[PDB]
């Protein structure tokens, strides 16, 4: 009502952040091309990624037909998704 | 020079260094702002993490270059 806006753009932006850099590492990553570090953080930022894409969930489900919330936040968590298995191959591959 | 240092959560550190300035001192010098030791910081320019023994000529970071720092718990 008051920052409740802002709290919540900030929890958009901490996801699309995410989304950002580890599709980012993955541009730049090579199989023989890359470091332990390298890609291992990746895969951190991927643990952290499925989380998030599920705290998207809970804020879902905590929304009665509400305009945008939902759309905004079922959006976010698409490109968490789309990058989660995004990585599943790269990684794979 | 002047770079950026944006994290996860948000903050967006501003920092003070040398084109060929070493990751050593860069960490420090967040170290100095933030106070996150630097045995617990990670930064990411271009999809790529930025070992110790290198500097930023090594990764090649212009002026008011923008540098992702994440933290290993």
């Amino acid at each position: 009502g008051i920052q409740k806006v802002t709290k919540r753009l900030h929890t958009l932006e901490e996801v699309n952040n995410n989304v950002r850099l580890l599709s980012e590492m993955l541009l730049h990553y090579s199989q023989e091309d890359s470091s332990d570090g390298d890609r291992e953080l990746m895969k951190e930022l991927f643990d952290q990624c499925e989380n998030k894409r599920r705290t998207l969930f809970k804020l879902a489900s905590e929304t009665e037909d509400n305009d945008n919330s939902l759309g905004d936040i079922l959006q976010a968590s698409d490109n968490l998704s789309r990058v989660i298995n995004s990585y599943k191959t790269i990684i794979e591959g | 020079m002047q770079i950026f240092v944006k994290t996860l959560t948000g903050k967006t550190i501003t920092l003070e260094v040398e084109p060929s300035d070493t990751i050593e001192n860069v960490k420090a010098k967040i170290q100095d702002k933030e106070g996150i030791p630097p045995d617990q910081q990670r930064l990411i320019f271009a999809g790529k993490q930025l070992e110790d023994g290198r500097t930023l000529s090594d990764y090649n970071i212009q002026k008011e270059s923008t540098l992702h720092l994440v933290l290993r718990l």
